[PDB]
């Protein structure tokens, strides 16, 4: 969480 | 500011054991930023590098990682290091691994450089870690001297006028390299534009030209923009870091760019190898690989 997660 | 003392603090936990902090004082630390700063700011934005030297993508405060890569690579000058950014956030050592890249860089200014990541930015940092940290162990005023810092880092690499290094990938309007030459310092990284693409954009082999990223900033680029960035401006390589892969670097169109990820088991959640990239003095790479645990 994306940002990369 | 006494950076051997320094080193050899940060360097006394080779050998553990992950787990161990250096906690050093944060007048040293300050002390690190305001002098990797200035080198830095006299320093071009976009470096023209000689090879040989070791290239190291993401590290995300991997502190034992770092060390292992340097155990394996040579420890600072015995080799020259080019790092292409994202040293901090994620990881539980970011402050060590930050400290000793800006103690490096002092040591030795003319054979170890560091690039920028889209994480070496205080928006970012907020989030994914590294405030976080600094408040715990030290304090907020300390995480904005990092910040002033890292908005002084330089934001590409040209090896020997034939790889161009970032930490993110190519932009839409990138036209020459001109155009990062004339970025002012200090900057943010900006949610649009050039210097915000060569920060966060990504290699995509199911787009043609330029893509929507679904990182929600920045575009996705395909080969042929590859291909044609290479020939306009007569290069061999790209070489950029920002993305997990599974072998700790992967290469994408036809060998004409090569991503590097140096930190192995990333947050954990992956099983990946980390890699560092040896480019020797015609321009040679092979790889240096941290395998996953
Ligand atoms: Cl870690
Ligand atoms: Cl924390
Ligand atoms: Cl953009
Ligand atoms: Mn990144
Ligand atoms: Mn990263």
């Amino acid at each position: 969480x994306r940002x990369x997660x | 500011l006494n950076l051997d003392s320094i080193i050899g603090r940060l360097l006394e936990v080779q050998g553990s054991r992950p787990g161990k902090n250096v906690q050093l004082t944060e007048n040293e630390i300050r002390g690190l930023c305001l002098k990797s700063r200035e080198i830095f700011l006299s320093q071009p934005i976009l470096l023209e590098l000689e090879a040989p030297l070791k290239i190291c993508g993401d590290i995300h405060g991997q502190y034992y990682d770092l060390l292992r890569l340097f155990e394996y690579g040579g420890f600072p000058p015995e080799s020259n290091y080019l790092f292409l950014g994202d040293y901090v956030d994620r990881g539980k050592q970011s402050l060590e691994t930050i400290c000793l890249l800006l103690a490096y860089k002092i040591k030795y200014p003319e054979n170890f450089f560091l690039l920028r990541g889209n994480h070496e930015c205080a928006s970012i940092n907020r989030i994914y870690g590294f405030y976080d940290e600094c408040k715990r162990r030290y304090n907020i005023k300390l995480w904005k001297t990092f910040t002033d810092c890292f908005n002084c880092l330089p934001i590409a690499a040209i090896v020997d006028e034939k790889i161009f290094c970032c930490h993110g990938g190519l932009s839409p309007d990138l036209q020459s390299m001109e155009q990062i030459r004339r970025i002012m310092r200090p900057t943010d990284v900006p949610d649009q534009g050039l210097l915000c693409d060569l920060l966060w954009s990504d290699p995509d082999k199911d787009v043609q030209g330029w893509g929507e990223n679904d990182r929600g900033v920045s575009f996705t680029f395909g080969a042929e923009v590859v291909a044609k960035f290479l020939h306009k401006h007569d290069l061999d390589l790209i070489c950029r870091a920002h993305q997990v892969v599974e072998d700790g670097y992967e290469f994408f169109a036809k060998r004409q760019l090569v991503t590097l990820f140096s930190a192995p088991n990333y947050c954990g959640e992956f099983d990946n190898a980390g890699a560092m990239m040896s480019v020797d003095e015609t321009l040679m790479c092979s790889f240096q690989i941290l395998k996953p645990a």
